RNA sequence: ACCCACUCGGCACCUUACGAGAAAUCAAAGUCUUUGGGUUCUGGGGGGAGUAUGGUCGCAAGGCUGAAACUUAAAGGAAUUGACGGAAGGGCACCACCAGGAGUGGAGCCUGCGGCUUAAUUUGACUCAACACGGGGAAACUCACCAGGUCCAGACACAAUAAGGAUUGACAGAUUGAGAGCUCUUUCUUGAUUUUGUGGGUGGUGGUGCAUGGCCGUUCUUAGUUGGUGGAGUGAUUUGUCUGCUUAAUUGCGAUAACGAACGAGACCUUAACCUACUAAAUAGUGGUGCUAGCAUUUGCUGGUUAUCCACUUCUUAGAGGGACUAUCGGUUUCAAGCCGAUGGAAGUUUGAGGCAAUAACAGGUCUGUGAUGCCCUUAGACGUUCUGGGCCGCACGCGCGCUACACUGACGGAGCCAGCGAGUCUAACCUUGGCCGAGAGGUCUUGGUAAUCUUGUGAAACUCCGUCGUGCUGGGGAUAGAGCAUUGUAAUUAUUGCUCUUCAACGAGGAAUUCCUAGUAAGCGCAAGUCAUCAGCUUGCGUUGAUUACGUCCCUGCCCUUUGUACACACC
């Protein structure tokens, strides 16, 4: 009986679903667009 | 199965030591500095490594091995 | 165990199946290992028939006990078939004769 | 004396059952909840126990009378279905025999298993259903074993340590099998990635197949399984599902309280056979014509020419069809299902051979196929993993599958010379024609092919032909062993394989035993594919040559079926 019950819910999920009822960035090209410089430094070899 | 034969004697892994180091950056006084252990020419050591001192021996330690430099 | 199948085996069936077969081997709560069948309607064990109509699958469920195997077989409605034979080989159907008005002495007609 | 009918009283059987019973059954065990003819005797869950005690009878053995405490959830009856038997009756089969064929068992080697040996000789499996099986042909790898050396690839959480440095790496030397910074000397380097501890994970060809999934092997070269309406029984159940006959088959016929059905068998599907009918093909092939070579010449005969053109589809290829249904006729039989012979036919043994294959059982096998998995074990001096080397091949011997032979239906040497199933190279070195060099194995320069196109007509082998040898361990046989040359590979020593010369063992048909097999089959014979860098004496398929003898039975062996017995049902373990 309760495996027919069973069935039966699976028979009204199927049939009330049978009807029933940004962000942008783009991080890939953020860093080119955060590529402006002044992000590090160089200087070296003396002697 | 068999279990612990062995003949003793087991092998310790490694320290790193202690070494605070790095007291050796002479000033003669106030304030000049005349900068013991001289540096690496190698472009990917930037002269911020230095090189070691044992027998016939001047080490770069920034190269991981890299290139005997001797006098 | 039986009210999971047995539930299977019937929506199965109202789904318009010929018919279904539910199986369950390994071990469930007892040390001894058992199986079951489930199984309601028609179905055919042999032949090409098979490779057309029956459709099955094996799932292993892994529990804390052990792991359990599931089989499903089921026998689609041949009459249905929509691309293939419409029928089981074994299937032979005669026609209905109909009755006939003899006799009426031959005269014959004009167009 | 005998026959027939009747009648009293007997010992019994038969058929019914109105009736009775838990049923088996019963003219009483019937005329009982619609409970009363008379009367005697015994029982009140199982053990304890017909025991203890007293009485009494007895020569004795013992008889009669005869308790309790305590213990215990069953014991017991009839019947049903199973399962089993060292009971009876029927069957079926070249994993049985008969008639035989080829053998194995004897020999040398090959290979697996045991045993022994070993630092290790990793391991599973032991009647058919372990032992050329784990696709298990192991040089490294594989790899699980043994002697040794590295590494963490120890997620994540908390804590500790600590930017004055938590931690990482290394040149040379020592060291080491090692050009491993493994460790040590020495001293640069690295920057919060790690280290240390606990908790918790993770990997493992570690254990458990007697904890499991899945898969497979076996019973089964078998024929069994169920429900609808009706008949029987209070019921579990049973009849249907059966004496016989027939069949490869619970395949059918027939008998019939059964009638008609489903799963499994059959059908079905694949492969091999038949199409001068259909549709076609320069990646298949034929005739014709050009172009062309040789020999005869009288037209002829035999070739060349991946397109010089025209046509075709017999052969080849694969699509769609067709064809067989044991047909026709006749014997035999309950004149039923069928079976047998003849004719015809590509085909008439389920047309031949397969695939698929119900219900149910086994402590069959596999945790060493799986990143399938419970639990246990282990987890940094690892049972993780990798690196070097060894081992799985070790040899008084026992067992099994095989290879090659003992020759003259033969070895050898020339010569003839014919298959079929296959496979083959991209971010690569696979299948290989051809030309040269080389006795050989092979080398070298090129080439066609991602393929009906090239290797390849796979010119394979037995076999056919002409010679040499002459019955002598012979030129049969090729084990063992020496010396040399090549190939695969980082590496060939315990010799991967190939080639040459030499060495020339056992074996003169194999005791007791035992395997397989009925037609293009047995047996002989090689080939492709799997494995594969190299290595088949193995397997999976293939085609070539092609017999003898059954066409039967239950004697042996194996298994099914009834009948029967059961105190078994975890079912004779
Ligand atoms: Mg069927
Ligand atoms: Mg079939
Ligand atoms: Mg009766
Ligand atoms: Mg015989
Ligand atoms: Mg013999
Ligand atoms: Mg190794
Ligand atoms: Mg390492
Ligand atoms: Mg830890
Ligand atoms: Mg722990
Ligand atoms: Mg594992
Ligand atoms: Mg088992
Ligand atoms: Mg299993
Ligand atoms: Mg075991
Ligand atoms: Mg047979
Ligand atoms: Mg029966
Ligand atoms: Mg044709
Ligand atoms: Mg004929
Ligand atoms: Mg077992
Ligand atoms: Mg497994
Ligand atoms: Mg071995
Ligand atoms: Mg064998
Ligand atoms: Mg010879
Ligand atoms: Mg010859
Ligand atoms: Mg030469
Ligand atoms: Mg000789
Ligand atoms: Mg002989
Ligand atoms: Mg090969
Ligand atoms: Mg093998
Ligand atoms: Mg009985
Ligand atoms: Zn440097």
């Amino acid at each position: 009986k309760e495996a027919q019950a069973d069935a039966a819910a699976e028979i009204a999920e199927l049939a009330a679903e049978a009807e029933d009822a940004l962000q942008d960035y783009l991080n890939q090209q953020a860093n080119n667009q955060f590529n402006k410089v002044p992000e590090a430094k160089k200087v070296e070899l003396d002697a | 199965k068999k279990v612990y034969t062995t003949p003793k004697k087991i092998k310790h892994k490694h320290k790193k030591v202690k070494l605070a180091v790095l007291s050796y950056y002479k000033v003669d006084a106030e304030g000049k500095v005349t900068k013991l252990r001289r540096e690496c020419s190698n472009p990917t050591c930037g002269a911020g490594v230095f090189l070691a001192n044992h027998k016939d021996r001047l080490y770069c330690g920034k190269c991981h091995s890299v290139y005997k430099v001797n006098a | 165990i039986r009210r999971a199948a047995y539930g299977v085996v019937r929506y199965v069936m109202e789904s318009g199946a010929k018919g279904c077969e539910v199986v369950v081997s390994g071990k469930l709560r007892a040390a001894r290992a058992k199986a079951m069948k489930f199984a309601d309607g028609f179905l055919i064990h042999s032949g090409q028939p098979v490779n057309d109509f029956i459709d099955t699958a094996t799932r292993h469920v892994l529990m804390r006990q052990g792991v359990l195997g599931i089989k499903v077989k089921i026998m689609r409605d041949p009459a249905k078939s929509r691309t293939g034979p419409k029928a089981l080989p074994d299937a032979v159907t005669i026609i209905e004769p109909k009755e006939e008005e003899p006799i009426l002495a031959p005269s014959v007609k004009d167009y």
